[PDB]
């Protein structure tokens, strides 16, 4: 927490005490003559830092604060639907555990849950000779996710709708139902994060929240700015300026999406992330209404020329397409 | 049309003493979260009836990023008469072939509340909400730019 | 039941959710894994230096000398060679390795040199430290170790990182002293409970006698769980019982046959998964006494939460 880091970009300082790190990367990013004064394994590092950033969108420090109208780009065939791509890296052969990681991906979004289950077994059993350990952490997690999966539709292919709609009895059989279960009994989610080595819990500490059954708590309370976009709403006349509540909930929004389906991560299938799409996405539509009909103003014209607008492209339309149903479109449809 | 772009400005807190406007000093504030308000609800009054309806005008402001703000550049212990000064506002603008609207607010006092957080600092950015005053004068002006 | 075995039971469970529990895993379970024995490579020494397999059956324990001879006669290699032929397997995880880890252990002891206890706890999840040789006890990552006190296979299959000659038992303070330190630690601190080891194990009275040179009530008694077919004779309790060890005996819980080793492992830990659960409570001050040892720490507290109680009684 020494660097304050924005969604939009910038870098706010902190709990910095001493020499500021990040004012001076950013100088080097801007001054190539600066960026001439190195040493020669100082500068294929700085190579793949400035790849880092570049690829992940931290741009500048806030000091100068650049005009940024930054879009997004989710890098995943499960995100737009290639079913026919996915399908054919599935055939082919791997050569990598980092490979077999998201073919296990590509299965579950496909409904092979049984070799998803297997193919994650695999890693979690040839995991042991590699150095960093992320990929044994995010296969212990999608694989209790894809456990978690399946023990709810155990309840529905022979709960409410069982009755006579085709394969009406379960997909998955008994020899296979009871040997996940004897597997996942006293697998303490909670007690994930915690098992791993201190090295794990402090090079790769971001991935705490990952191993919580009440995981996206701490994105569903942020999204309670839904209350500060209802209070502009029903002041009537509040006049948001620059990065507004509305555009912190759509990069933030962006900014979780992108990492959930980019690091193959099956939590995307859930409940619990539909709704906090659905419940951002829907205030987002809320605020393009109540805009495009405010009362004009008597006195707000010295800034209140005009609006550009929330406007769709296509990434809001798969995100609407994928996590809503038509019981919650005919509710924005109403409103 | 013109390329109206501007979202985000930069708002200057000038200074008035006790009983003066001095404008000698400075206290200016950065980008403003900006939750400018105006609720007017200012009436009419009739010739024959009366009415003691609500009918007035008002206007709230805040801001976000404040800087300046040490000795302009123990007693603890409140009383309830208060001679505290109101600095006027400027707001500059741009991103046009004209230049800035230049919105001026004329009276303003301070009206922000204290609040302790659990996390760190109250905030990652401390805000100043400012109300606009009103004895037997104007509330406001827009120095409409024009040329340059 | 007995008027111990339920004592023991009860200080076993108490000790697994205060996190104080250590199971030393001996041989046996890893024989049921079915994982070669020490018996048919030590044959297979004698079926090289004499010729013949041997007809005697080994009394009185000459088969601590026969791979030192084989060592010092024949070469180094031709040790390493034939420990590669037997070792370089790869069996299944019975299911008495799911309830070692299911007591929640804080560490494991072992004196196995597979990696069978290695590859449960992975498949599991519950991650815990190897620490196979000297060298890896400076670099021990978590606070959770696995302590092969007799070596391992996995950085090759040399004699040399497993403790198998009689060499390696005389010249084994000296050699690795950083392990038998931090073994004799993990005792002093923790509830050692013994797995599949006789009562003449060299590892076990290799222990006992450590456990001499201390106080009159400085340790904790460690538990043995004997699997032996036969009943235990009440003079051989008698001593053991005074020894430090507090035996707890399956054969005189459960009848079952002269080679099912399986039934009486699965007999006695499922005696102590099931008591967690805790279908053995009985009477109306057993119901009394398990809710006022879970609330009589909050009168110091003025009023909690109605859902803070679902904390409380797990």
């Amino acid at each position: 927490y020494d660097y304050h880091f924005e969604v939009n970009g910038t870098v706010v300082r902190h709990k910095n005490k001493g020499f500021g790190y990040m004012e001076r990367f950013f100088e080097l990013k801007e001054s190539c003559d600066e960026r001439s004064k190195l040493s020669k394994k100082q500068y294929e590092r700085f190579n793949a830092l400035f790849n880092f950033f570049e690829k992940n969108g931290v741009i500048c420090m806030a000091k100068d604060a650049g005009t940024l109208n930054t879009s997004i780009e989710i890098n995943s065939l499960a995100y737009h639907g290639k079913y026919d791509v996915m399908k054919k890296f599935i055939e082919e052969q791997s050569v990598s555990i980092e490979d077999d990681y998201k073919k296990a991906f590509f299965l579950a979004c496909l409904g092979r849950w049984e070799e998803s289950y297997d193919l994650y077994s695999n890693i979690i059993l040839n995991s042991i000779d590699e150095s960093n350990g992320c990929v044994y952490y995010l296969s212990q997690i999608n694989r209790y996710r894809i456990y978690q999966s399946i023990t709810q539709a155990v309840t529905q292919f022979n709960g409410l709708g069982l009755l006579t709609f085709g394969r009406h009895y379960k997909p998955f059989t008994d020899e296979f139902l009871a040997r996940i279960e004897r597997e996942m009994t006293n697998f303490n989610i909670d007690d994930l994060f915690n098992g791993m080595p201190f090295e794990f819990q402090k090079k790769y500490k971001i991935l705490e929240f990952l191993s919580d059954n009440q995981f996206l708590y701490d994105d569903t309370v942020k999204l309670f700015e839904l209350t500060n976009k209802v209070r502009s709403e029903m002041s009537e006349g509040s006049y948001s300026f620059g990065m507004s509540s509305d555009i912190v909930v759509l990069l933030r929004l962006y900014d979780n999406l992108r990492f959930l389906y980019e690091n193959c991560l099956w939590s995307v299938s859930f409940h619990e992330f539909h709704q906090y799409i659905r419940n951002s996405m829907s205030l987002l539509i809320e605020k393009a209404e109540y805009e495009r009909t405010r009362d004009i103003d008597e006195l707000g014209f010295s800034f209140f020329g005009k609006k550009s607008g929330f406007f769709m492209e296509y990434y809001d339309f798969v995100n609407i397409s994928r996590h809503f149903k038509i019981d919650d479109i005919k509710n924005l449809e109403r409103s | 049309m013109k390329t109206v772009i501007q979202d985000t400005a930069d708002v200057y807190f000038k200074r008035k003493s006790d009983g003066k406007l001095v404008f000698t000093a400075e206290a200016q504030t950065a980008s403003f979260s900006q939750a400018i308000s105006e609720e007017k609800l200012r009436g009419g009054i009739g010739n024959k009836p009366l009415y003691i309806l609500k009918s007035e005008k008002e206007i709230n402001l805040t801001v976000k990023n404040a800087f300046f703000d040490l000795e302009w550049l123990s007693d603890i212990y409140i009383q309830f008469p208060n001679v505290s000064p109101s600095g006027e506002f400027e707001m500059s603008l741009e991103n046009g072939n004209a230049l800035a609207p230049e919105i001026k607010f004329e009276a303003l006092a301070d009206t922000d509340t204290d609040e302790m957080a659990v996390v760190i600092e109250a905030s990652r950015d401390e805000n100043t909400a400012a109300p606009v005053e009103d004895t037997t004068g104007s509330t406001q002006s827009s120095d409409l730019g024009g040329t340059t | 039941l007995d008027n111990n075995v339920v004592e023991c039971i009860k200080e076993i469970t108490e000790s697994s959710r205060n996190g104080k529990l250590v199971f030393f895993v001996g041989a046996g379970v890893s024989t049921l894994s079915d994982y070669p024995q020490w018996w048919r490579l030590v044959d297979k020494y004698h079926e090289e230096l004499y010729g013949s397999p041997k007809k005697g059956n080994y009394s009185s324990d000459e088969y601590l000398r026969i791979p030192q001879i084989f060592y010092n006669v024949k070469g180094e290699m031709a040790f390493d060679g034939i420990l590669k032929d037997f070792f370089q397997v790869d069996k299944p995880t019975n299911p008495i390795h799911d309830k070692i880890l299911a007591m929640n252990p804080a560490h494991v002891i072992t004196t196995n040199y597979d990696n069978l206890i290695d590859t449960a706890c992975w498949k599991r999840g519950k991650y815990f430290s190897v620490i196979s040789a000297e060298e890896d006890v400076a670099n021990a990552t978590s606070s959770r170790y696995l302590l092969k006190v007799a070596g391992d296979f996995r950085k090759g299959f040399k004699g040399e990182n497993v403790v198998l000659k009689e060499d390696d038992y005389l010249n084994y303070d000296q050699n690795y002293p950083l392990i038998s330190n931090l073994m004799k630690t993990i005792i002093a601190t923790h509830t050692i409970v013994f797995i599949g080891y006789g009562l003449g194990d060299y590892n076990i009275n290799m222990l006992l006698n450590w456990v001499r040179k201390l106080q009159k009530d400085s340790f904790h008694k460690p538990f043995f769980i004997r699997t032996d077919p036969s009943p235990i004779e009440n003079e051989t309790l008698i001593y053991y019982e005074n020894k430090g060890l507090r035996i707890i005996d399956a054969a005189s819980l459960i009848d079952s046959n002269e080679y099912d080793y399986l039934e009486r492992y699965s007999a006695v830990m499922d005696l102590l998964i099931e008591s967690q659960e805790n279908k053995f409570i009985t009477k109306d001050d057993e119901v009394i006494d398990y809710i006022y040892g879970k609330i009589s720490p909050l009168f110091a507290l003025q009023y909690i939460r109605k859902i803070d109680l679902k904390h409380v009684f797990e």
